Parts: structure tokens; sequence; C-alpha cells
RNA sequence: GUAUGUCAAAAGGGAAACAGCCCAGAACAAGAGUUAAGGUUCCAAAAUUAUUAUUAAGUGAAAUAAAGAAAGUUUUUAUA
RNA sequence: CAGGCUAAUUUGCGCAAGAGUGUACAAAAUGAGUGCGCGGUUUGGCACCUCCGGCUUGACUAAUCCUCAUGGAUGCAGAAACUAUGUAGGGUACGACUGUUCGUCGAUUAAAAAGUUACAUGAGCUGGGUUAAAUACGUCGUGAGACAGUAUGGUU
RNA sequence: GUGCUGAAAGCAUAUAGGCACGAAAUUUACCUUAAGAUAUUUCUUAAAUAUACGUAAGAAAAUAUUACGUUAAUAGGCUUA
């Protein structure tokens, strides 16, 4: 892969520790593969993965770098993971320094958004519960899961802040899966830019 | 196989050997893979036994009227509890009436007399959610053990019918009166396909047989009228059976359980109505081992004659 | 039809080693005929007929020792065990080209 | 969407993909257009 | 004659024999090298192995009337091997009669109810001859999932060293010198 | 109709079961005898025997479903 | 007659290709004459085997009339409907006409869809059609008589 | 059918890998029958128990099933409402 062989360049403050080749007990299973587990901690949070072992990060201190290699790159299982890992390592390095980052556009006459804590449902104390009004007999509220900050600048906008760029982008799915982009007026929520061709009438 | 997909022989006994704390895959069979997917429709407390008395309505104040049911509680009593560390799932036995001693088998009349309780005339068990369903052995159990407007579920023995033709049993129409019939009038009629239905009567078939005399459960039957005194416990509709047959009340199992206030207040009344339900229950459990000790040695007279 | 007939379409690793051993179990009749009338200065005509247009089991293609010509075949070829007698019967060349 | 036994991409935009593959299934082929949702095809039956 | 004249106890004799369902087997594995690569013995693969002394075929007493077999316990079923897409794509029928009435389920679904020990009792059965001994043969298979079960003192033993662990070739070599020193 | 064979009047081994196909012509026994067709993980006598490639679909494994489609994969031949 | 083999044929379907229709624009819908197939429902072929509907009671199939989830729809505003992918759990009624399956019609309905099973089921029933002896009409035959012609009746 | 992350393949991609939504079908749940491990600080040393017989029945073609048999309201009679 062409991106795994470009180094990741490591800011400052944020610190990669790798592990050591383990293997955790599997009943079900005969031969589990070793792992290693590699945290990367930093100013916004923490994030940690477990790559495969035949991925070999070269963690270069003095550079402030670390480069990744596999066992055999004949070997399709290797290559994919390769540039997966890294990709992942990316966002992880970008997300526990910067932080990732979800706008949602709410289109629609009668669209509203607050940010409300609801304690009858809460899963951990404190839990931010977003409330939509999208035109629905009842009211949706959803709980932002432990790690996200939620906020509303405008009532028609919602803005998500998190260091686990999958669970961003999950969370912004879930609150567009109730009203998808119409092509005849352009209603609903429009993720990251998402925009919806029209129709001519 | 035998039944179902095991066939493992039937004397074999190793469940104990496969645990899931070796790291082993939860069985989805099983006594507790039973018990957790019927965990929430599995009442919270126990049952009565009542017997049908008869059928009549409920009038209002206002110019209702409700046909109801009359069920009278006779002599109810906790006999047994039936814990899962011992049984394999939680349930409370409930006895009713009594019966003389003569009729009663020595080995009942010892399974009383290790409990301080006079014999019954039957015996039931009414599974429970959890541990907090269980109750004090020997308490005895009211119309107030339900609450006016509670929903139950009568459990009874339907009115036998005996051997039943096909329109009663199966609800088949029968055929022509008139028009040319000979002799089958009330008949069946065919009993399958020929040679490429497989040459046989299919299992499964509709056929003339007895009917009746067998368990039936109705549903969501409101509480209208709770009386102490007379005994009785008026829920809404019919109930199977006969008038003088046991039938069984639990709450129902489709619905929410009662409020947790009620169920709190109902196990409170029964330290109230026996405030010594161990005192005299591990009174009676150690006079069984004193007479248990006398017939194995043969000295039983000496202890009935001895005051 | 309905009797049923089951003959796969195609051999099996054992019978194509037979068969590679019956053909080459009649190159040595072939040859020691051959030899014992070459010392006698001596010839047959149908030895020299097949050494002419018949190959040896070693110079013959895979197809050729496990398939046959047939012309109602989709692509012209049939397998040799659907011939009659195939096993005591020599079948070695086909029409060029199929 | 339009089940075809052969499918056949009418635009430069149009994938092919073997989607819906997984333990139990060995899945489809689709031809996903993001331009025109009318190029949306599928091979093979469930 | 002379040769089966003689006591024949010990040669009819039930042993106990063990075997572990996750347990490397360089005899019962199809891939042979690398050392780290050898994989324990198939599902199939290991019940044809079970079947054979179910039998008693290994003996060199065996009849096929009479039931000269031996216990086999196999343990760590639950990580039973298999290849492929076997676990979630073979399929178990079953059928009473009854037109309407045909039973599916997956290997995976059939591990979940009753263990891996089912999943290998119908492969062994299945290579067991059809006939009245089908039964007691298939009944001395003790298949557990895990390493517990109640016959870990029943297992074949050489000098206390139970068979296949680290130390039982040693053990059965010193016994077989001493007996040697005889006429 | 023709050519050839079998059955008919031919048992036995193989083709799961089999009049007609592949072997082979049964007077009767004995034998880890020697072989044909066919086979050798278990049912079930005999290889879980060796060498080199392909397939990941249980395809297939003793009765080939077609034209056709396609960033499935391998190899060869060009070519950047 | 039924079962068996076959599949020209069909009122049973599918796929490939795309003349053309679609104001525009091949594949929303539509699809000439064709090609490659599945299937065993119609009308047939062969001659291996043995010298009709209705009622009652089912079972199964899925190529789906309704009900549930869903893609496409310059031709999806909504609603309704069209086309297609999942899916056979349940339902698919009543009446007039005809011996009728079928077919036509009336009025309701969420809908009033099909097929296999000896075109399921007559040692379960019905016998109206069909199918003997009687009799008449028409037609044919010199005549006795005949008729995939029609009528009344005719031991299930 | 619809997604998030995300490479093989710098892009793209709900294709590999890691997660998710989703139907009157399925499974569970609910009801009946069958199954009969198990439980009781249960009984029994020639018994426990069951049957037979008699009055019956919530049972009923036979059979079976559920009660009772004088220390007894099982059936009939009688008395009252
Ligand atoms: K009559
Ligand atoms: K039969
Ligand atoms: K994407
Ligand atoms: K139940
Ligand atoms: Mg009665
Ligand atoms: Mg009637
Ligand atoms: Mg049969
Ligand atoms: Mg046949
Ligand atoms: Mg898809
Ligand atoms: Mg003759
Ligand atoms: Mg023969
Ligand atoms: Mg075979
Ligand atoms: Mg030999
Ligand atoms: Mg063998
Ligand atoms: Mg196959
Ligand atoms: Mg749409
Ligand atoms: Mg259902
Ligand atoms: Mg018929
Ligand atoms: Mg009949
Ligand atoms: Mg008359
Ligand atoms: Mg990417
Ligand atoms: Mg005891
Ligand atoms: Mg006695
Ligand atoms: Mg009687
Ligand atoms: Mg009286
Ligand atoms: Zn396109």
């Amino acid at each position: 892969s062409k991106l795994g062989r470009t180094p990741l360049s490591i800011p400052p403050g944020v610190e990669i520790t790798i592990g050591e080749p383990f293997v955790k007990r599997d009943m079900t299973q005969w031969k589990q593969q070793p792992k290693r587990k590699i945290t990367v901690q930093g100013p916004l949070g923490q994030l940690e993965m477990d790559i495969p072992d035949f991925i070999k990060i070269d963690h270069d201190a003095e550079a402030r770098r670390a480069t990744l290699s596999v066992a055999n790159r004949d070997e399709k299982e290797q290559r994919e993971m390769w540039g997966t890992t890294w990709a992942y390592l990316n966002r992880f390095i970008m997300g526990v320094s910067e932080g990732h980052t979800a706008v949602l556009r709410l289109v629609g006459i009668g669209y509203r958004a607050t940010i409300d804590t609801r304690p009858e449902k809460e899963e951990y104390p404190g839990q931010q519960f977003v409330c939509l009004k999208l035109g629905f007999s009842h009211p949706v509220e959803m709980g932002v899961p432990k790690g996200m900050k939620a906020s509303t600048p405008q009532p028609t906008r919602i803005l998500l802040e998190g260091i686990n760029r999958e669970q961003v982008m999950t969370f912004a799915a879930d609150i567009r899966r109730w009203r998808v982009p119409e092509p005849y007026k352009g209603k609903g929520i429009f993720v990251n830019g998402e925009t919806i061709k029209l129709k001519q009438k | 196989v035998k039944y179902g997909w095991s066939t493992l022989p039937k004397r074999s006994r190793p469940t104990r050997f496969n645990q899931v704390t070796q790291g082993l895959p939860a069985p989805t069979s099983g006594p507790a893979a039973a018990l957790k997917r019927r965990e929430k429709t599995t009442p919270l407390r126990t049952g009565v036994l009542a017997v049908k008395k008869g059928m009549t309505v409920f009038m209002g104040r206002t110019g209702a009227r409700i046909p109801c049911t009359v069920l009278q509680l006779d002599r109810v009593q906790v006999v047994a509890n039936k814990t899962r560390a011992k049984n394999g799932y939680w349930a409370v036995q409930v006895g009713l009436g009594e019966r003389r001693a003569e009729n009663v088998g020595a080995p009942q009349l010892g399974y009383y007399e290790a409990k301080g309780i006079p014999p019954k005339q039957t015996l039931a068990e009414f599974k429970v959610r959890n541990q907090d369903g269980l109750l004090p052995v020997g308490v005895q159990l009211f119309p107030d053990w339900f609450h006016v407007g509670q929903v139950v579920d009568v459990r009874g023995i339907t009115r036998g019918m005996g051997f039943a033709g096909g329109m009663k049993r199966h609800g088949f129409a029968g055929q022509e009166a008139s028009h040319g019939n000979s002799l089958n009038h009330r008949t069946i009629g065919s009993v399958g396909g020929s040679q490429g239905s497989g040459s046989r009567v299919l299992p499964g078939k509709k056929m003339p047989g007895r009917m009746g005399a067998q368990q039936h459960t109705v549903q969501n039957l409101p509480i209208l009228m709770v009386d102490n005194e007379l005994g009785i416990v008026v829920v809404k509709g019919a109930v199977a059976g006969h008038k003088g047959a046991v039938v069984k009340v639990q709450d129902a199992v489709k619905k929410a359980p009662p409020p947790e206030e009620f169920v709190e207040a109902t196990k409170q009344l029964l330290n109230e109505r026996f405030p010594d339900a161990e005192e005299k229950l591990q009174a009676a459990r150690k006079l069984h081992l004193e007479l248990k000790e006398a017939r194995r040695q043969g000295l039983i007279d000496s202890l009935i004659k001895n005051g | 039809g309905g009797l049923l007939w089951k003959i796969p379409w195609r051999m099996s690793k054992f019978q194509k080693l037979r068969q590679r051993r019956r053909l080459r179990a009649v190159d040595n009749v072939v040859a020691t005929i051959e030899n014992a009338l070459a010392k006698k200065g001596e010839t047959v005509k149908a030895v020299e007929r097949w050494r002419a247009e018949m190959p040896t089991e070693a110079e013959m293609l895979p197809k050729d020792k496990y398939t046959i010509f047939d012309r109602k075949e989709k692509r012209y070829r049939k397998g040799i065990h659907k011939l009659p007698k195939w096993t005591r019967v020599s079948q070695r060349v086909n029409p060029p080209g199929y | 969407m339009k089940v075809h036994s052969a499918i056949k991409k009418r635009c430069e935009h149009c994938k092919v993909v073997r989607r819906k593959a997984n333990k139990r299934q060995n899945g489809y082929l689709y031809i996903i257009c993001p331009a025109n949702p009318r190029h949306k095809q599928r091979q093979g039956y469930r | 004659m002379s040769q089966t004249v003689g006591a024949t106890r010990l040669a009819y004799s039930r042993v106990w024999h063990h075997i572990s369902a996750v347990t490397p087997h360089p005899t019962l594995s199809t891939i042979k090298a690398p050392s780290e690569a050898i994989t324990p013995p198939s599902l199939g693969r290991l019940a044809s192995r079970i079947a054979t002394i179910l039998m008693g075929k290994h003996k060199p007493i065996w009849d096929p009337s009479t039931d000269c077999g031996d216990y086999v316990v196999v343990t760590n079923c639950a990580g039973l091997y298999t290849t492929g897409h076997k676990k979630w794509r073979k399929t178990y029928y079953r059928h009473n009669t009854r037109p309407g009435s045909l039973q599916a389920i997956t290997m995976d679904a059939l591990m979940e109810k009753h263990g891996g020990a089912e999943v290998l009792r119908k492969a062994v059965s299945g290579m067991l001859p059809k006939n009245r001994l089908r039964d007691k043969r298939l009944a001395r298979l003790k298949a557990f999932e895990g390493d517990a079960h109640p016959y870990k003192e029943n297992l074949v033993r050489f000098g206390g060293k139970v068979v296949g662990a680290p130390g039982w070739e040693e053990a059965v070599k010193a016994i077989r010198e001493a007996d040697m020193e005889r006429l």
C-alpha cells in the first residue's frame, strides 16, 4: 500500500505506546493469532486498538515518526490491513490531538434541535440528550454516546465533537436516519457538506 | 435421535462439567436459558387455588352489568418452596382443602408431618420470577391476596365430553341432509389423497376421539370483587370446568406485574397474621426426626401413648 | 429415457492409470514382436503399419488417451470409457483438428 | 434496482461491487452509481 | 489354534482413551508443514479415528459381531476445528414423517444448544455400522466442551502417567526394560 | 434396415439399487494364494501412499443444465 | 381413463440482445421478428405397464389477488396506482345462469389470484353431464340400422 | 433494502477487516399435550403402595382417570329455603 509506507508524523503532545505480542485464550478457537495493543494518549484523550502481529511499527522517538511494514506483501490479508491500520492510526493521532467534528444541517420548515438532559433514560450520569423536532407526532430524543460532546449553535445546526471518528460519524448517521434528504425540496439532515440534486419542478 | 437434536444417552449426567466460568459459551438451551427467555412473562408473586362455585353478574352502582365467575378459596396454604439451587426453577407449592388421614398415604403423611400443616386435598406449583416470590411455609392466603381491578389468569380442567365426533371436536361441516346422501350425514368424509400423497393417512389428521377434560387457560380476567369473609374472588368472564372444580389463579403473564407497593403490602400482611411461621415449622421439623427415629427403632408406640 | 445407465462423463484417476498401462503394455507386445523379427531379418505388414500411423503411450497427448471423437458431441469429443469394450480395444488416433 | 443476468456499466460513474457476501451467503454483484440511481443493477436471486 | 489359546481377559477389556479436539495432531492434519501450521484433527477426520476405536478395529482380535470396542473421551469440543464455512453453511435436517415438519439447523446454531459434542456424535454415528451395536458403541463416546470431565481417573495410565501426557512414553519404555529380565 | 456384442438361455465382481453397460463364462471345497473391471478416511476388503499445480465455490466428490455477464483468482503472452 | 417416456404445442415462464414507442431521452414504462433455456399446467406423439363436476376433509408448491418490509419511477409533489426485489403466516366470501371445471353477469370486499397431489379424495357421499337395454325428432343408409347430433327415463 | 469506519487499488467504495439499521415469513414468547431428570430434612424388612369389592363422580364405548366406604355427607330418602 502506498499509504502504509508514508511515515506518521507524531505532533508534540501525542504519545504512542506499543504493547507486546499477546494472545487471549478463546475456548471456541483452537489457535488465536497474536496481536499488539497500541495506545495513543494525548491532550484530548486516549484511544486503543489491537493490530495483527505481522504489522511491524518502527517507532522513531528521535524524529517523532512511526512507519508501518508487513512481514509478507504477497498475502492479500496483510496488504489490506496494512493500509487500514495506517488509516486508523492517522485518525487516532489526528483525533487525540486536534479532534474530529461533524456538522448536521436541518432543512425544513419546523425543524428544530436542542441539547437537554433527560434523567429518566440516562445510560450514564450526566448524559446529554439531543431532542429533535422533525415533524413526527412524538419527540425524537437520542442520548450521545459516552465520549461525545454535542452542541447546537443554532436551532437548525448540530455540532458533534469527539476523539473517535468512527463513533462521531456513526452517531451523525443515526440522527440522519430519521429524515433522509429528499430530492424535491431538500428537506432532511445533511452531514458534513452533503448535498442533494433537486428536480425541475 | 429420540427427542430433538440430542443423541446423548439418557443416564449420562454431564451438565456440571460444561461451565460458563471456564470460558465456554452460555448454552442456548437448559434451565438457565429457559428462565432468561421467560423472565419478563414469569409472575413476580405466587397464585392461589380456588374452587369454581358458579356464575353470576356484577351490578354497578351506575348501570353496569358484568358477567363474572365466583371462585372460593378454601383453607389455601403455602406448603413448600422450590428453589433454583435444589430444583432448577423458582416456584411455590400451594394447598387446598382438607383430607382424612386414613385416605392420605404414609408417604404424604410424613410429608406434612415435617411441616406442621394438616393434610391437604390438592397441591399445585406456581412459578415465580425470582427468590423474592417465595413465601413462608404454613401461611394462609386469603382473597385479599389480590386487589380489585387486578388482571389474573385462571387455569382449569375443561368439561369432559367423552368420545366426540368430527363436528363437535373439529368443527367439521358435515354433508347434505336430503339430496341423495346415503348414510353419510355427519361423517368426516375423505381422509387424504391417494398414492401421490403417501398411500397413508397423514400424521396429525383430525379425526373423532375423546374431547374435553384437558387444562385450559383464560388470560386477562379482571377482579371485580374480593371478599375475605365469604372467601370468594369474583372474576369477569367464564372459567374452564364444572362447579366444584379446583382452578389455579395467578397474575396475568401478558400484563405488567402489580405495583411494587402492593407486592410488599401483601407480603407484609403475612408477617402480621402469622407472626411465627418459622418457629412453628422448626418445631415440626424437630418432631419429625424424633418420630422418624422411633419408627426406625420400632418404639413409636411409646411416643403415641406418652401423654 | 427412464432406464438409468449411470456412466459418468469423465474417468477417474484410477481408470486413467490403468488406461496408461494398457496402452504401454500393447507397446511392448509390438516392440517384442518387431525386435524378434528384426533379428531374423523379417518384417510383418501389420507391424510396419502400426509403428507408422499409431503413436506410443509416451507420444500421445493426454486428451488422446482418455477421449475419442464423436460427431454428435458439442465439442466433437467423448470419453473413451464410453466406447464398447474400450478396455480390450485399441484406440489412439482421432481425426485431425478434432 | 433491476435484477439482470448481464449487468453492465451505463456511465463512467458506475462501479462493480460484490456486496452482501458473508459467512452464510456468497452475495451478489451490484452496479452502484451515485450520479444516476437508475443505473442500479443486481446479479442473482435470493 | 495355539495363538488364541490363553487369557483373553485383557484383550476384551474396555480401555478409556483420551483426545483433545484442540491439540494439534501431526497425523490427522492435512497441513504437515511448517510445525506452527499443523492443525488439530478436523471433525470428520477425528470422527473416523474415533469410529475405529469404538468398533475395536485397532485390536488384532477384532470381530464385527463381538463388541470389543473401547471408550473415547473427547474434550475441548467447543473449539472443534472446521475448514471453509461449514460452521455457518452446513445444515442438519430432521423429519418426523409428518409432511411440513422438516427441521433444519446450521452447525453454529446446533452448537449453541447442545455444544460441539453433539456435532461430533452425529459424525461418529454415521461412520459406525448400521446395526444393533450402533447405539452401544456411540454411547462409549463421552464428549465434553471444556477440559473438565468425570473420567480423569479412568483414562488409561502407564506408570502413573496418563497417555498423551508430557512424559507418558518414557514411563512405558521403563516398564518394558524390566520385563526382559526373565527367561 | 446395416455392423458388432450382450441378454434372451449366464450365475459371479463393478455401475448405490440394475435382463441388455465395463469385466468375466459357476463341477465341489481349501488359501491373509495370483489377477481383471473397479477401487483403497469410516460405513466396507485395501494408501488418510508419494510429486507438481489449480479451486475457496462443499464448486466438486459415479447421471457436466445453456447463451451470457463481471476490478473473483491463477498462469501465459504482449505492453507502460 | 390414469401412471411412464418425450416436449412439437400451449391460455406456463425466464434470460440475452434492442428495431421501435416514450414531446426530449433505449432500458420509468414499453420490447417487432429472434436467439439460449427452464418447467411439466393445455392440445398432441409414442405404446412400457393393467383385458367429468359438486360435497366432505386435507397436504404441499410459489411463477403473489389482498395484508407486511422495500428499490426504481424528464415520466416518484401528496394520495392512489405502475414496475421490480424480499416474503406463502392468514385470508381469497355471497348470489343469478349453465350438468358444467371454464366462461358471462349482479352486488359487496383489504382482496374476492393460481397450481400439484390417479387433471387429490366414488371399499367417504352425490350421479346432474358422460355411458347400455326403451322411445321420438333431424340427418345418413335400398334395408336391418347408424351418428363427438339432440331429447325423456334409466339397481352406484 | 439502507448505512458508519475503511483499505487492497494515494482516488472511490455500506466489497476485505471492524460495527449497524431492517418484514404479516423464521425463532422465542403465549396455550395445550407429551416427556418424567429431579425434589420432599416423604414412605417401606415383608411391607409401603396398588387392586379387588361396595356407594359414586369434576371422569366415562370397554379400559382408564378422580373421590368415598360408619372415627363416613359418596349415592338415595327425608326436612327446610
Ligand atoms: K338417510
Ligand atoms: K400403506
Ligand atoms: K465512503
Ligand atoms: K403452557
Ligand atoms: Mg360430566
Ligand atoms: Mg347440515
Ligand atoms: Mg411410501
Ligand atoms: Mg427410472
Ligand atoms: Mg446491498
Ligand atoms: Mg422366450
Ligand atoms: Mg450377470
Ligand atoms: Mg462407492
Ligand atoms: Mg493378501
Ligand atoms: Mg477398513
Ligand atoms: Mg455437492
Ligand atoms: Mg424511491
Ligand atoms: Mg410468526
Ligand atoms: Mg380426478
Ligand atoms: Mg377410492
Ligand atoms: Mg320417472
Ligand atoms: Mg478510503
Ligand atoms: Mg426418606
Ligand atoms: Mg397392605
Ligand atoms: Mg362406564
Ligand atoms: Mg343427602
Ligand atoms: Zn452510472
